[PDB]
């Protein structure tokens, strides 16, 4: 009887080292991590309860359960349960009742202050990815307090430890203004980070090389421009990048007059980045709101489409033409007759060589302005880029059925 | 010559009511809970002519007492009670019943109806019960407990204890093996499941609290058999408050319909469309039908094959009867030819119900959107109602600007120069959306229906016409387009000028197509492997080899004969027919025009027989692209 | 007295009424166009049985019949119109307590 | 206290039995039929003790005799007979049993059982029959007539006919709409269907030659119940014979159990493996199993899900036991822990034959080529049999040609360093085995099992492991092959090199895939769509597509997440690399990487999201290959 012998034994794995959770493991799994706050979790589980009753079952549908960290799923012992396995661990777990449901019990047959006992094995786990996009990847030790989050303007202060590649380089607690931080001793993936953490967060933090510290680097600990990077992160206090709630959209647009001004100073520096960070807060900052005047949403929308057509010109000088191309298309949102928003959007499209798509939009910046000299031009190379790109395809493919009938012996 | 009356075997007759009658043992508590609501009617009836009836108690209910302690479950009510007459005839008297000899004596106008006919019921206690108290007090005469243990004997007498007023208290003695109907949660399970709808509230007495020193469950019958009201004075509020009580559903009902049948048969029935299908719709095999019989509100059966065709098993709904013939168990229907005449009348007003509910379009979007595999499973199954279920029916089409649209819609827009409502399949949208056979259809400007489940490759098998329209698919044989004479003899002169290329590809393709052919039905593609109409589709042949219990034996001739057809205009097929008509036997016509077969297949909806073979031409075409 | 207790069905030409009486003595059945009249001593007791039914369709009384046994009284009535449905046995629609459909022999033969 | 003995209402009684016990009334001839073979079985005891009880008629027979003049269906028995005391006794007291009594009679090591118990089945006669007449005489008694219309009353008189020798002439005059049990196929339909197996001749004799005066039908029960015998008796030829006349097949069955189940629920059964597949085994839904019961040789039901589950729905058999609690109409079981514990040894015993007819590998080809699917969706189904279910499956492997192995002989094959069981599947064995992602398997000569029909890919999400070795699905990601600390490192080495290009081709086909990998199952091709391992594989996909009565939001949630594996050994892979590092955006490696994505979705067994848009590259390469 596992699930009755795991009532009195077991490696105690509870947060408080209270008993109320405990392990029985038959298989210890692979791997020294055990799974994290805001981490995907895929366990199998067949369940017993106190008054003889079944559970619940993963085993039986031949699927894991999913569970997310410091959020949860159904059962705090389950939450516990599933962070402190490794992956094809066996045990046998052990459900306390202020680890079920306290009073509340639960269905289809869980009584107020059940225990709960369980069979399990842990199948996989994955971080939590900031983006979508393995831009930067985020695991979380302790959970902090807050439902508004030191956005990209807020003043923060941070525990911050730091390694390039591995190699630990800088262990100390920084205070900086987000959305400029070369100046600061910090990389670009702390200034997008801690858009997403909560006061006395802790968390592990692996920035892509686009996170970095920008076009600057730091020499000082060896680093070079965009480095690849992982830190450990305490958020302990900040003053708020202030959400659509909490802020007017007016002190956000004069702050975008500022802004917009330091992203082009950036720009012309040849900090692309440090330009991305300014246009790109313009575009958090704005495309946030609701509840505003005609007036007031105007406004928005014009430093919203300036912040993307320098945003446009910002990815295209990183060669990050998506990127550019993905500005275009809400600057043509906010706007969809803006001349430098159409003429732009050829731009990103024909340096990725779609050219019957950037002749698509160039024909239109000579609907809104016929004298474009630039859009003419680009048209003309959109046609160049199809015509060399079909007259090289019949220079590589002319008469390959032949060659393949000659080649045959 | 003697004459004799027939006699009974008591010993053994008690012990066939016992042992061989009840399959279930809980039907006991319907038992005694139908006699109560008997009990309670007769007094309810008799007391309408004489107030005084009710002197001795006024509130008309039933009350159960599991006393665990005792042993003992005890239901009790405010009945009519038994006079000492009525206890050592109507108890002691096996296949006599009070409830009959009472409702041959009324008057036509009478508003009762009782449960209990047969003079058997009361026995069935005896399931449960080692032992059985009867304590009870009419009007017109004492209080006095009847006891038995069925033991071919009982015993009368005065009862000296608590006075009752009027009514009647059963006392079940229950063996230690049935104390399991001691249960709060067993009880409430067989009330609620049996008997809900009892006209008279049904009380449970459960337990002390952790103070109140016994906690009573007002009302296991929390609800009204509303179906019993006049349908054009309930309001859908009320219709949705019982929906959600029958059902233990959260959600609302989507449509109702309530009605009656008057002949032979007469009943009554409630069926509700859910918001939802549940999730287990098809794969519950063992909850087959959603539709509860009761008769005189007292339950009868469920789980009923007969009741509604599978097509509708989504329909929650509710039948109720005054007259049918029940089985001596009561747990089933006795004349099975009824269940045919209720599943006649049920299946026409539910085709009644979507007709109407067809009107609303913004609740019909609801409902097909759930429910369109139940309409074109019936359009399978059901032969007499597929003309009504094919006008149920909703398609995307080429003219529809992503939206559902009827037969009867695509009537109204076809040219008069048509003859046929042009279908497609396919396993998406999109795909049969760009696929190469609706390419003339576009140009012409002629509407093409999209069919894109898999049931509904079943459903046009079945749907060979509508409005006198054949329903005829564009990925078989020879497609009739209303094409003009100049047109025709382009095709004539089409055919005549590449017929030696049909021989040459044919001789290459061979049994990989049983023919090929010039094509009146693409534009831009240069071909695309149709079939010959008698057999499975492109469509239905990846559906057929994908039925995971079907014979495999109707695969090998059901599977229809491949014919590829040819653009005579594309610039691929101009000049694979100048090639041609240079060389029948060149390596480059021969390589061409099977790897332009194995692009129709994929184009066309078929697998390759080997799609390894084929990826070594691409990959191939790829090391010259990249230049190795 | 009071009515027997009857159990009825039809066919295309013939509606049928059982008169539940075991061991019945002097047995009378009258047939006319609109309306069917019986009556008997009951076999347990000889308690008079009287039925008055003013009927649903017309009847030819030449071509209705009635047949006595130890166990009932069996009448069959020709239908005025032969494929005629009868809904219920009576002119009114009343609820005749000592009246049921016989889904015995009941079938839906129209 | 004043004491009484129950009673019975006989006019209430006989009406309950006349109406509500029977809901078909076909059983009277089963009825009749059952107390006659009891009466024979009585006089055939009497005889062994004392012959001259036979010296009044030697013969054992019952004679079915129709008469369409006189409307009456006779039925003659040649057993015991009743004296005057035994009519007004037995035929005359409702539930007093005649046979029950004589059984109790009897010593209890008496080689003898009887039908009769419940003391009503005579009175069923009363369903058809207006009057009956009951002729009889017996040994120790004059002839005598019993005779009833079911009137409360019954008449007995010396009859003085012509003389019966010894026994019983029921003769039963049907109503006037209940003559359909005088015609001969009627009577051989109801006596075929419920009484073929009762331990006496049952004669017919109908009408005329047209030559006899009769057509003596000389017997309804030719057969014999060959399950009572010892299994050591019966040669296979008797087994044949017997299964050709249960079920009317041409074939002997092609393997059978008999058992002798002793205990509490005391049984003996033949089960029969048809020697081919019924045309409609899983189509026939109304057919849920091919299994008769019997009680002391008469039918009880057939067709009862609760028997054999529907993966052994294939067995055509008998049940047959002494002592099963029967429903008051016979026609069913009164408690389902029968039924579970003889399914439980039917189940049991099932396997044992599969296990037995598994050593003899010629009839078990014969099986298996038919009923595979039956052993397969056993696997999916029963829980409890899996570990014994998964040694009767057989499989076609990549090292055993054309040949059927079972996992035992993968296991006697198995290389050292394998812990896993490799399988691969698809729509054909020639598409599987030619497939990407076996070839490194077929470089190492590691096996790969083959598994060709849709249900197969239900079988694999039970079938986890075997032998304690783990099934991996050759087609899923993280392919541990068995491989050398050099490769290991290689390996590495390689996903070093080509990091770039995995990065690149994602960024081309974002969102078509959740990874682009290199991997080490792979050796000839240049690349395959590998799934996760917790999503459908592309054939389950490919199934759960085409299943017409599922919910494909409900079911799509687990959808295939596709990995993009490369092979960097590849010419093209390697000349690919070159072009991505050297510019991201190049429009030639933009077109190739995602004609290299649309030709791997077809290799590895998946359907393009649009066949067209694929198509319509092919059809450019073509043009430009032709130089057009
Ligand atoms: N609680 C009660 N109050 C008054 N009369 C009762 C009660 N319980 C039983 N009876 C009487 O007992 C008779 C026989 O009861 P019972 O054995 O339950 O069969 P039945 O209800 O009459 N008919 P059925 O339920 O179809 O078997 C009833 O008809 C009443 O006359
Ligand atoms: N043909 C017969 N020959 C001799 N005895 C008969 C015959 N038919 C009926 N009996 C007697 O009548 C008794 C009662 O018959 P019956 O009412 O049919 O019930 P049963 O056969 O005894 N038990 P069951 O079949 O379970 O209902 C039998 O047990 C016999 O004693």
């Amino acid at each position: 009887s596992p699930t009755a012998t795991v009532a009195e034994q077991g490696e105690d794995i509870t947060s408080k080292k209270d008993r109320g959770v405990l392990k029985i493991v038959k298989r210890v799994g692979n791997g020294e991590e055990t799974p994290m706050i805001g981490d995907k979790v895929y366990v199998h589980y067949k369940g017993k309860l106190s008054n003889g009753k079944k559970f619940d079952s993963s085993h039986d549908r031949n699927e894991p359960f999913v569970f997310s960290l410091g959020k949860g799923q159904v059962i705090k012992a389950w939450d516990i349960g599933v962070a402190t396995m490794k992956k094809g661990e066996i045990c046998h777990l052990l459900c306390k009742p202020e680890y079920a449901y306290g009073s509340a019990g639960s269905l289809p047959k869980i009584p107020s202050n059940a225990t709960l006992f369980f069979e399990i094995e842990l199948l996989d786990f994955k971080g939590e990815d900031l983006f979508e996009d393995g831009g930067i990847i985020r695991r979380t030790k302790r959970k902090g307090e807050g439902y508004s989050n030191p956005n990209e303007g807020a003043t923060v202060e941070i525990h911050l430890e730091g390694r390039c590649g591995g190699r630990m380089f800088d262990c100390r607690d920084v205070a900086f203004t987000v959305g400029e931080g070369e100046d600061h001793d910090i990389p670009i993936g702390i200034d997008k980070a801690l858009e997403k953490m909560q006061r006395e967060e802790q968390c592990i933090l692996y920035l892509g090389p686009r996170y970095g510290f920008g076009e600057a680097g730091k020499p000082k600990f060896g680093i070079e421009p965009n480095a690849e990077l992982i830190y450990e992160v305490t958020l302990k206090s900040f003053e708020k990048a202030k959400e659509s709630w909490e802020m007017d959209t007016k002190e956000k647009l004069e702050q975008a007059a500022i802004v917009k001004e330091k992203g082009t100073v950036y720009f012309k520096g040849g900090k692309y980045m440090q330009a991305v960070i300014q246009y790109g807060k313009i575009v958090s900052w704005l495309e946030m709101e609701y509840g505003l005047s005609e007036k007031e949403s105007k406004a928005s929308e014009s430093f919203l489409l300036a912040a993307f057509l320098n945003l446009a010109m910002c990815y295209l000088k990183l060669r990050e033409y998506t990127k550019a191309v993905e500005c275009c298309d809400k600057a043509l949102g906010l706007d969809s007759a803006n001349e430098k928003g159409l003429y732009r959007r050829g731009e990103a499209q024909l340096l990725m060589n779609e050219f019957e798509s950037a002749k698509g939009d160039f024909e239109k910046v000579l609907e809104v302005n016929p004298q474009n000299k630039a859009a003419r031009l680009q048209i003309s190379m959109c046609q160049k880029k199809a015509k060399e790109h079909n007259e090289r395809d019949r220079r590589i493919y002319a008469n390959m059925f032949k060659k393949f009938a000659e080649q045959d012996a | 010559v003697e004459t004799f009356a027939f006699q009974a075997e008591i010993a053994q007759l008690m012990s066939l009511i016992i042992n061989t009658f009840y399959s279930n043992k809980e039907i006991f508590l319907r038992e005694l809970i139908s006699n109560s609501s008997d009990a309670l009617d007769k007094i309810r009836y008799e007391s309408l002519t004489d107030p005084s009836k009710l002197d001795s108690g006024k509130e008309l209910h039933i009350n159960l007492i599991p006393n665990k302690q005792d042993r003992t479950l005890t239901i009790v009510d405010t009945g009519i009670g038994m006079t000492k007459a009525d206890l050592i005839n109507n108890l002691g008297t096996i296949a006599k019943s009070g409830t009959k000899a009472f409702m041959e004596a009324l008057q036509a106008g009478a508003d009762i109806s009782m449960i209990g006919q047969f003079g058997v019921g009361f026995y069935s206690a005896y399931l449960v019960a080692e032992k059985v108290t009867v304590i009870t007090k009419h009007n017109d005469d004492e209080q006095y407990a009847w006891e038995s243990s069925a033991g071919g004997s009982f015993t009368v007498r005065t009862d000296t204890g608590e006075p009752m007023g009027r009514g009647t208290k059963v006392i079940l003695h229950l063996k230690e093996d049935q104390t399991e109907y001691l249960e709060e949660r067993r009880i409430k399970e067989i009330v609620k499941k049996h008997s809900q709808f009892i006209g008279y509230p049904i009380t449970l007495f459960v337990e002390k609290e952790r103070k109140e020193k016994y906690i009573d469950q007002e009302e296991l019958n929390k609800t009204k058999p509303i179906w019993t009201r006049n349908p054009d004075d309930i309001t859908n509020e009320e219709y949705g408050e019982f929906y959600k009580s029958l059902t233990n559903d959260w959600e609302d009902h989507l449509a109702v319909k309530h009605f009656s049948v008057e002949g032979q048969l007469e009943f009554r029935a409630l069926l509700f469309v859910p918001r939802r299908a549940p999730f287990d719709l098809f794969e519950n095999r063992k909850k087959k039908n959603n539709i509860k019989l009761y008769v005189r509100r007292v339950f009868i059966m469920d789980n009923c094959e007969e009741l509604i065709p599978e097509y509708l098993n989504f329909i929650r709904g509710v039948v109720d009867s005054e007259d049918l013939p029940l089985n001596i168990s009561r747990e089933m229907l006795q004349q099975s030819k009824i269940l045919k005449v209720i599943r006649k009348n049920l299946v026409k007003k539910c085709l009644e119900l979507f007709t109407e509910l067809a009107e609303d379009k913004e609740n019909y979007k609801k409902f097909y959107e759930q429910f369109s595999k139940n309409i074109k499973l019936g359009i399978h199954e059901d032969s007499q109602n597929r003309k009504k279920l094919s006008e149920l029916l909703r398609y995307y089409t080429s003219a529809s600007g992503d939206e559902m649209v009827s037969l009867k819609d695509y009537c109204t827009r076809m040219k008069e120069n048509q003859k046929h409502i042009y279908y497609i399949t396919g396993e998406t949208k999109d795909q049969v959306a760009n696929s190469a056979f609706v390419e003339r259809l576009r140009k012409h400007g002629l509407e093409v229906i999209y069919m894109i489940e898999p049931i509904d490759e079943y459903c046009v098998q079945q749907l060979k016409e509508f409005e006198g329209k054949t329903l005829v698919s564009v990925t078989k044989e020879g497609l009739e387009l209303p094409e003009d004479e100049e047109e025709k003899k382009k095709q004539e002169e089409k055919k005549t000028k590449f017929e030696n290329l049909c021989k040459i590809m044919k001789d290459i393709l061979e049994k990989k197509v049983e023919k090929v052919v010039v094509s009146n039905r693409l534009v831009t593609s240069p071909c695309c492997i149709v079939t010959s109409t008698y057999g499975w589709t492109a469509n239905m042949e990846r559906i057929m080899k994908a039925q995971a219990l079907r014979d495999n034996s109707t695969m090998g001739y059901m599977a229809a004969k491949k014919h590829l057809e040819i653009n005579p205009d594309h610039s691929i097929i101009e000049t694979l027919r100048q090639k041609a008509e240079a060389d029948k036997n060149d390596k480059s016509v021969k390589d061409l025009v099977i790897l332009l077969y194995e692009t129709a297949l994929l184009s066309s909806g078929f697998s390759l027989e080997d799609p390894q073979t084929h990826a070594n031409r691409i990959y191939r075409m790829i090391k010259l692209g990249l230049g190795i | 007295m009071q009515p027997a207790s009857a159990k009825w069905y039809d066919r295309r030409d013939y509606v049928f009424i059982e008169f539940c009486v075991e061991d019945s003595k002097d047995v009378n059945v009258n047939f006319e166009k609109s309306k069917l009249t019986f009556s008997c001593l009951g076999g347990s007791d000889n308690f008079k049985h009287l039925n008055e039914i003013d009927l649903f369709h017309c009847i030819d009384p030449n071509d209705s019949k009635h047949k006595r046994t130890d166990r009932s009284i069996l009448c069959c009535l020709r239908k005025g119109e032969s494929g005629q449905s009868w809904p219920r046995l009576t002119k009114e629609r009343a609820k005749l307590n000592w009246l049921s459909v016989d889904f015995n022999n009941w079938k839906d033969w129209e």
